[PDB]
């Protein structure tokens, strides 16, 4: 067991409060990169290498011109960190608390939460026996974009053009 | 339901309850509303991986790329407000009036 | 003259080399003398599992043949 | 396992270089000498003041493209199937498209910077 | 063909590495519909057993399936043998 | 909703192969080619029944056929596979192509004596 | 053994990073026509221990406007992820034998980034902010430009296994394969290293040591560190992908040593640069990859697409 | 903004609701709506002032916090059955997210305060573009998931727009809020009928386009954005006011107008249901709408409020551009009470 992947869930709810708590951009920023590898982990012992890869890789390129955003135009005199500010601190500690609660139930007794229902056992019970051979069912079913899902490449690469132009005319002014 | 689903569907709440609490800041929304769609990411590949859903693998890639459409609309939309205001600030989105 | 900056470049090459090597005594002695084996499949690490199962000292690396099945 | 080993191991050893660093050699701190420098002589203003970008749309259209190279990074995979044609039709797509948004970004002068 | 040829000079003394670019992606473009050995790569990826062959029960009116991997009929691979 | 019927202990026992990996890959085409029969039988049993449990049989056959073949290759040329499958347990992925010369050899020897 | 194999692969790192400042140190003084080190020992080989010495015996100080919970995590961020480079590398069996061994090294890189932003932004002084800006324009337009050109490398070869670089180009190389490709890919390995011509972030003449202008003492010799070994894990990295060394199995030590080989001759090349050539300016940069070098990059990544289905030479899967 | 990126903007805008409308994929559902609000966003924008900024911000927001809840509720709808055909829903939880992201895009109470500030943000063409299409495609998804809907939910977001449609209209007096305030009013009124009869749903739908189209059209012809602006109109072109203030007692659902026939069809229908509360509170609660409408009325037409010197100029000049189908839009929503049978062809 060792319970890598709950605590790797763990490490992300603990950054999904912070950067929620969202004392500045800059921090939140780091949160959510924190997140971003911590779910690239937990993909990872799930079993998609390429999924977690490609997200971690996506949201550290995302979260640099986020960087440069805030530094442009989300920055002020003294910049909040979490106890910084007696809001952004209690709403850290209320997420932490309230993780922290959800865990020890959970971990004490089957926990049945007021919208799911969730069983106190093993991630690795879950998984499954059965195995392929000689291929990676995820880069198959990910390489299958081109093959199959002719539809979702062109919707998708649609989509891209436009936004493109769409960015293009949002930034023209006058 | 195993509890990896309880903390991804918890964070998912989290970056949702995030969202809808301004403090100051347009941009700060704007890193919970990319969290909302990494947490999405994360709870679609970890169900898709667990069943065996082969050809669904291809799904969260497209959920990444419509993640950073909207992220790139909303930057737009951030940089022609601190253009009109001087600061990215959401008291200064108050002309309109319910 | 300029040979003078060579021992410097040699010094940094011995460095250099002491990865590469280290790595592939290492293979080689927690392997039993053989290369380590290169699971990137489920099908390999089977295989492995399996060699582990049927040598009966819980190491992959130790191979049976004819003289096991008789 | 080895992976968060070594992390582990790497990370420790820039941690003790650190703490070697910040307390093997002897301190004298004044006021002075933790100053900010700007060239030796007192800044005007603050480095928290916002900072222009030039090169703000730039930054959008690399998000975006960063999205395009996440969508052609699965292809030596994809080169594998039987559908070689549509395969390749598909990812010439792909590419034509990212070279019509560059084309057009480029024609309307998308990566000028900002004066 | 004078203004086609004009503009190309013009392009080449400009913009050499445009010039190059597009040339390259119209030769990627059009050079593959026109190359026999694209059937050949294809019938290569065909050919490769990633999984295994099921075999099929015999009702007597298989005379095309063969009993045995050796046996004549069936797929050869002798054409990607020598290639 | 029903109880699970479980073969019991006695009837899974079988004699096992215990040959390495590197000794089932050094002899997989001759193996192949040889036991084709009981393989074929028992995984068309798999892929039709779609029950372990109702292809037990098979799989003792199976496991027969593997024994007997490799009885027959030690009774006759147990020096060349033995120096085929050492050279192919050295590499790591286990290659063919770095052991064509003891391939040649166990080639030979199996073709002659059998 | 495992924890061995670790300390095998990150002492002698940091020791060649070390030699590698004496002999870039040297190779410029001799381009120059002067010595360089060759006072301190016997042709100057005590230099960089001298340096290291003094450096970690030096006083640091953390600024007064600092954010120092940033300040100190920068520094061990960038030598943390220049140590992690390293655990792929095939020389030829790598300490971690990931599937997919290309995509990591584009994620650390990526999150190595960050190292210098935060140690800029941490720094609360204005060089520091211009050189972090600089950064992002740069990682900007090598992050594009380098994805890019490593699909198409790779796309060559079959998978992201270095190991698999070795099989494919176990008989000729891919420098003549695909020439073109690795000289822009060179071109983006001098720019996400920061070395000359694009040395921008820390472009001494222009800011005051950009964004380790706060930096001294201990801290500043762990960025000097990260670059120089990311400056060799990048010039190692072009080696396995460009200069396919011949491997034999049952004598490694060959594959070896010309891997160090051929990673000394780009490091060389790297240190030839940094004397030859003038200094970019940022913006010249960033139109040198979007205008020049992305739109070859995506003719040659479509011709390197068609190529191995209209040759019907398409690399296996494993 | 050049007309050929404006009309590849619209191109997009319309291809997006088509996805949605054709597509049997969540996924691609969620795609079609993506497509829509990105290539939206700058139809909003496309008068750059701060109050079209504003708006389109305001839009962008609520748009995107709908698409994620959305989109949450199709991977945990996904959890507990694995299935991605849009029918119905497997789990009440998912049901309800996907229920409550479909009424943010909508507009319905309590997430409406977004449709008056976006409609007073935008212009007139952009208001109405705004109104019809994106009232069009996510009724569309809940017709589509109708089997599923938990009625007292939905009926509950029905009364309440409809109630603070009322309310809203009935204090503002600029024509942008009191048509966004008309549009809530009248999407509770569909939401209301959509547990029952997604017909009834898909007729009322059609009669509140006609009208708003040939509404704004009106609007857009006398080239008046406030009450004030309105009542010079009939000095210039009493024929624009007439048309307008009949179709505006077509819109309050007086007979024998158009506007009757919705309101009438899903009285009818909900009464068959055994529910006679939820009609008579629907049809009461409907005189505020007709209050607000007639007070529009008595400035524009009914009445004849002060005129200005340079209106003698604007007499002298003719109006030259065309809006093609504008008679087609009035007589539609003015005479098509007798052709109500055809609710059957509609079905
Ligand atoms: C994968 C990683 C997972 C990590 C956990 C999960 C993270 C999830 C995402 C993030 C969510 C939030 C988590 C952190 C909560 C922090 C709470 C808090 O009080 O924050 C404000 C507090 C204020 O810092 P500051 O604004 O720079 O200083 C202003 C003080 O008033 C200045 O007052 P002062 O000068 O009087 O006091 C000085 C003191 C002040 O130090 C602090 O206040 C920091 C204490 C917490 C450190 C982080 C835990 O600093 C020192 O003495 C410097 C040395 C100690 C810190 C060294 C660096 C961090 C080591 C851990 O700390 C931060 O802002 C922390 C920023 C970094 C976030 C956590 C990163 C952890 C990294 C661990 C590995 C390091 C190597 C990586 C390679
Ligand atoms: C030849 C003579 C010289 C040129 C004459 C003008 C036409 C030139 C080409 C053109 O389309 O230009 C307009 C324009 C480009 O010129 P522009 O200078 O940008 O025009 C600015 C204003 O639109 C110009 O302002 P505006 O006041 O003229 O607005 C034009 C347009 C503004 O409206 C739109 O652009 C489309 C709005 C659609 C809203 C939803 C309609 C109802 C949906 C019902 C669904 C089922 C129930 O239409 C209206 O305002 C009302 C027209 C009727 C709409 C309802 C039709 C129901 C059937 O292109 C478009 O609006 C897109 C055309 C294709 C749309 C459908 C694609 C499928
Ligand atoms: C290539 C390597 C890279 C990494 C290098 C990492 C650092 C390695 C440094 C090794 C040598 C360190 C020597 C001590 C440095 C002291 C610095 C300092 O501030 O000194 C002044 C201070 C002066 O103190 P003070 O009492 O005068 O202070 C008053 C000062 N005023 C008046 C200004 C306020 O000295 C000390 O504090 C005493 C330090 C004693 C030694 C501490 C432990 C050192 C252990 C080193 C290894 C020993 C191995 C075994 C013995 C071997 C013998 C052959
Ligand atoms: C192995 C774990 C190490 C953890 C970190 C420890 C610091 C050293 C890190 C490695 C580098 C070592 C370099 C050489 C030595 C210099 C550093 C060093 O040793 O400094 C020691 C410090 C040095 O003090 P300093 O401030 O003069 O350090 C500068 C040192 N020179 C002069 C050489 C530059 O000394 C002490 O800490 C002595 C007192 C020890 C006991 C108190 C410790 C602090 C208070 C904790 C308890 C508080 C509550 C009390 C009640 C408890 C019960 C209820
Ligand atoms: C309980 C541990 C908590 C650790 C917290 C900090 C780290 C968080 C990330 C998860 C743990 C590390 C990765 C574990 C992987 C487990 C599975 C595994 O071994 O897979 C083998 C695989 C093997 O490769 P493969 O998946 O291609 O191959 C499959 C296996 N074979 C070879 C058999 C086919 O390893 C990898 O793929 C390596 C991926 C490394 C990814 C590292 C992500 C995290 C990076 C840092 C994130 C935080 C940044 C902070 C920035 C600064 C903030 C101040
Ligand atoms: C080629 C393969 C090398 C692999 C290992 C690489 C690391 C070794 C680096 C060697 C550098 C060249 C050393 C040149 C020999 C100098 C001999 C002497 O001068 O130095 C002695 C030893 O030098 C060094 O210590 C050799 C070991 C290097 C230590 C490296 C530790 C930190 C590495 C970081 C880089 C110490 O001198 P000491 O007697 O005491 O002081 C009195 C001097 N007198 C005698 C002239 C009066
Ligand atoms: C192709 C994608 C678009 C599909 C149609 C969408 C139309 C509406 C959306 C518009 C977005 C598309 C923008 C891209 C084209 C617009 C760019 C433009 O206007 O100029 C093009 C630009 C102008 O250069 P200059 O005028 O010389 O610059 C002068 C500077 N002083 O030149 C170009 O054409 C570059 C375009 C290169 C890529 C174009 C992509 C289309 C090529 C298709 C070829 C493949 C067809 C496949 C057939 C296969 C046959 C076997
Ligand atoms: C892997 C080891 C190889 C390493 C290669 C190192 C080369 C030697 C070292 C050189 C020092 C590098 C430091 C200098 C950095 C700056 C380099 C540089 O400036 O080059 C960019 C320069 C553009 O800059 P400007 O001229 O100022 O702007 C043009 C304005 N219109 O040129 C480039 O863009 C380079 C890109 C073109 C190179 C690729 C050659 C293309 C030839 C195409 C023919 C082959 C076609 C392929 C197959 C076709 C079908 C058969
Ligand atoms: C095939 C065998 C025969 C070989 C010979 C064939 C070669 C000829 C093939 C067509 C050649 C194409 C020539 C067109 C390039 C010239 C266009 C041009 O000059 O544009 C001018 C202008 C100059 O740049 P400035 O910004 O003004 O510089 C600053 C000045 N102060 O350039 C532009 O405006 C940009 C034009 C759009 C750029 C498009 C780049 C992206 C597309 C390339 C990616 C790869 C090709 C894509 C697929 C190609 C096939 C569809
Ligand atoms: C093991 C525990 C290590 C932590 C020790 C705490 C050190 C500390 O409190 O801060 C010291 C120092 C900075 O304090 P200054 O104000 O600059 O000067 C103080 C000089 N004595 O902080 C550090 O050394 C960084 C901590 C080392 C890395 C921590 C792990 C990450």
């Amino acid at each position: 067991t060792m319970y890598i992947a709950f605590i790797l869930s763990t490490i992300f709810v603990i950054g999904f409060v912070g950067f929620s708590s969202k004392p500045s951009p800059i921090y939140g920023g780091l949160g959510l990169i924190v997140s971003g590898g911590v779910g690239c982990g937990i993909v990872l012992n799930f079993g998609g290498s390429f999924l977690g890869l490609m997200v971690f890789l996506i949201y550290l390129g995302g979260m640099l011109v986020v960087f440069g955003y805030t530094t442009a135009m989300a920055t002020e005199m003294y910049p909040e960190v979490w106890v910084s500010n007696k809001t952004v601190f209690g709403a850290f500690v209320s997420g932490l608390m309230m993780e922290f609660c959800m865990v020890y139930y959970a971990l004490k007794e089957e926990e049945v939460e007021i919208i799911f229902k969730f069983n106190g056992l093993g991630d690795w019970v879950i998984y499954d026996t059965g195995d392929s051979g000689f291929f990676s069912e995820e880069a198959m079913g990910i390489a299958a974009l081109y093959s199959y899902g002719t539809w979702l490449v062109i919707v998708t690469g649609w989509s891209l053009l436009i936004g493109v132009v769409v960015i293009m005319e949002i930034t023209r002014g006058n | 339901m195993p509890l990896v689903y309880m903390n991804i569907i918890m964070a998912f709440a989290i970056a949702l309850a995030g969202l809808l609490m301004y403090r100051s800041h347009l941009m700060s929304s704007l890193l919970c509303l990319e969290g909302m769609m990494l947490s999405l990411f994360i709870m679609s590949t970890l169900i898709i991986l667990n069943t065996h859903f082969t050809l669904a693998n291809m799904m969260p890639i497209i959920l990444l790329v419509f993640a950073a459409c909207e992220a790139a609309l909303g930057l737009s939309l951030l940089v022609m407000v601190s253009n009109t205001y001087g600061t990215d600030y959401v008291q200064n989105l108050n002309l309109l009036q319910c | 003259m300029w040979f003078e900056i060579l021992p410097g470049i040699a010094v940094m090459a011995a460095c250099l080399f002491i990865p590469g090597m280290a790595t592939a005594h290492i293979h080689k002695f927690t392997n039993g003398g053989k290369e380590k084996r290169v699971a990137h499949f489920s099908y390999q690490w089977n295989l492995m599992e399996r060699d582990r199962c049927i040598s009966g000292v819980n190491r992959y690396h130790v191979t049976k043949g004819l003289e096991n099945i008789d | 396992m080895n992976i968060m080993l070594t992390l582990l191991t790497n990370v420790t050893l820039a941690s003790l270089l650190v703490l070697i660093a910040f307390w093997l050699p002897q301190l004298n701190a004044y006021s002075e000498k933790t100053s900010p420098y700007e060239c030796g002589f007192d800044p005007m203003g603050s480095a928290r003041l916002p900072f222009s970008m030039k090169f703000f749309l730039v930054a959008i259209t690399f998000l975006l493209f960063d999205l395009e190279i996440a969508l052609l990074l699965p292809l030596p995979w994809a080169s594998q199937t039987n559908n070689l044609k549509t395969m390749l039709t598909m990812a010439l797509f792909l590419l034509i498209l990212l070279a019509a948004s560059l084309a057009y970004e480029w024609t309307q002068k998308g990566l000028e910077w900002a004066e | 063909a004078g203004r086609i040829a004009s503009f190309l000079k013009n392009a080449w003394a400009k913009e050499p590495v445009l010039v190059a670019s597009f040339a390259i992606g119209g030769l990627a473009i059009i050079l593959p519909s026109l190359s026999p050995y694209t059937n050949y790569a294809i019938r290569i990826n065909r050919a490769t057993p990633y999984n295994y062959p099921v075999p099929l029960r015999d009702d007597g009116n298989m005379p095309d399936v063969p009993s045995h991997p050796q046996d004549p009929q069936g797929p050869s691979l002798e054409w990607l043998k020598n290639l | 909703p029903g109880i699970v019927e479980l073969p019991t202990l006695e009837d899974l026992k079988v004699q096992e192969v215990k040959v390495s990996s590197s000794v089932l890959k050094a002899a997989a085409h001759h193996y192949g080619a040889q036991c084709d029969k009981p393989n074929k039988e028992f995984m068309l049993c798999r892929w039709e029944e779609k029950d372990p449990r109702r292809c037990l049989e098979e799989g003792k056959l199976v496991n027969q056929c593997a024994l007997d073949f490799f009885r027959q290759i030690k009774r006759h040329c147990a020096e060349p596979f033995t120096e085929y499958w050492t050279c192919i347990d050295y590499s790591g992925l286990q290659l063919f192509r770095h052991c064509r010369k003891q391939q040649a050899k166990f080639d030979e020897c199996v073709l002659d004596k059998l | 053994m495992f924890m061995i194999n670790i300390l095998s692969l990150i002492i002698p790192i940091l020791l060649a990073v070390a030699f590698l400042t004496l002999v870039e140190r040297k190779v410029l003084g001799y381009m120059q026509l002067r010595k360089g080190p060759n006072v301190v020992g016997p042709y100057g080989l005590l230099q960089p221990i001298a340096d290291a010495l003094k450096l970690f015996t030096k006083e640091p100080l953390r600024p007064a406007t600092s954010s120092i919970s940033m300040f100190i995590i920068a520094p061990i961020l960038a030598l943390s992820l220049a140590l992690t480079m390293w655990v792929p590398l095939p020389m030829p069996y790598p300490l971690i034998n990931m599937n997919l061994g290309v995509l990591f090294m584009l994620a650390m890189s990526s999150l190595a980034v960050y190292s210098i932003l935060w140690s800029g932004w941490a720094s609360n002084s204005k060089y520091a902010l211009i050189g972090a800006l600089r950064a992002v324009a740069q990682t900007i337009s090598y992050e594009v430009t380098l994805a890019i050109i490593l699909l198409s490398v790779l796309l060559m070869n079959g998978s992201y296994t270095l190991s698999t670089l070795i099989t494919t180009q176990e008989h000729i190389w891919m420098i003549f394969t695909s020439w073109p490709l690795a000289m822009m890919w060179f071109i983006s390995t001098l720019a996400e290293t920061n070395r000359a011509p694009f040395d921008l972030t820390e472009g001494e003449s222009e800011l005051v040591s950009g964004f380790n202008v706060e930096y001294a003492a201990g801290p500043f010799a762990m960025f000097f560190m990260a670059e120089y070994a990311n400056i060799i894990m990048m010039n190692a990295f072009t080696a396995i992908l460009f200069l396919g060394a011949s491997h034999d199995p049952h004598t490694p030590e060959l594959y070896t040593i010309n891997f160090v080989l051929k990673t000394l001759a780009l490091t060389i090349t790297f240190l030839w640069i940094r004397a030859s050539y003038p200094r970019f300016r940022y913006d010249q940069l960033m139109h040198l990859l979007w205008k020049s070098f992305l739109p070859l990059t995506l003719a040659l990544c479509m011709w390197h697409i068609s190529l191995p289905i209209m040759t019907a030479s398409i690399p296996p899967q494993s | 903004m050049n007309p050929i990126i404006y009309t590849t903007l619209i191109m997009t805008v319309m291809s997006g609701t088509m996805l949605v409308m054709i597509s049997s994929h969540w996924l691609l559902i969620w795609i079609g709506f993506e497509m829509n609000l990105l290539a939206m966003i700058p139809v909003l924008m496309k008068n750059f002032n701060p109050r079209a900024t504003e708006a389109a911000t305001k839009y962008f927001l609520t748009q995107a916090t709908a698409s994620m809840m959305l989109m949450m509720a199709i991977i945990i709808n996904l959890l507990y059955s694995g299935q991605w055909t849009i029918t119905k829903m497997f789990n009440p939880v998912a049901m309800t997210m996907m229920t409550m992201a479909l009424a943010m895009k909508l507009g319905l109470s309590p997430f409406h305060f977004w449709v008056p500030e976006v409609t007073q943000g935008i212009s007139l063409q952009a208001g109405l573009l705004l109104l019809t299409w994106q009232k069009l495609a996510p009724l569309s998804v809940l017709c589509q998931i109708s089997q599923s809907i938990n009625p007292n939910l939905m009926l509950t977001m029905a009364m309440l727009s409809i109630l603070i449609g009322g309310w809203g209209g009935l204090n503002q007096t600029q024509l942008r809020k009191i048509m966004a305030y008309s549009s809530i009013a009248h999407m509770g009124w569909m939401t209301a009928v959509l547990p029952y009869n997604t017909t009834m749903t898909i007729l009322n739908l059609l009669i509140y386009i006609t009208m708003t189209l040939a509404m704004f059209m009106l609007l857009i012809h006398s080239s008046a954005t406030t009450t004030l602006s309105l009542s010079h109109t009939w000095n210039k072109m009493p024929v624009i006011t007439s048309l307008m203030m009949v179709t505006l007692l077509s819109m309050g659902g007086l007979p024998p107008l158009s506007g009757f026939m919705p309101k009438w069809m899903i009285i009818q229908e909900m009464t068959k249901n055994e529910s006679i509360i939820m009609p008579t509170l629907m049809a009461m609660t409907a005189l505020l709408n007709l209050y607000f409408y007639m007070r529009l009325a008595y400035s524009s037409s009914l009445t004849m409020f002060p005129s200005t010197n340079n209106m003698k100029m604007k007499w002298q000049f003719e109006h030259t551009k065309q809006m093609k189908l504008l008679p087609t839009m009035i007589v539609l929503s003015t005479l098509v009470l007798p052709m109500t049978p055809a609710l059957s062809s509609l079905n």
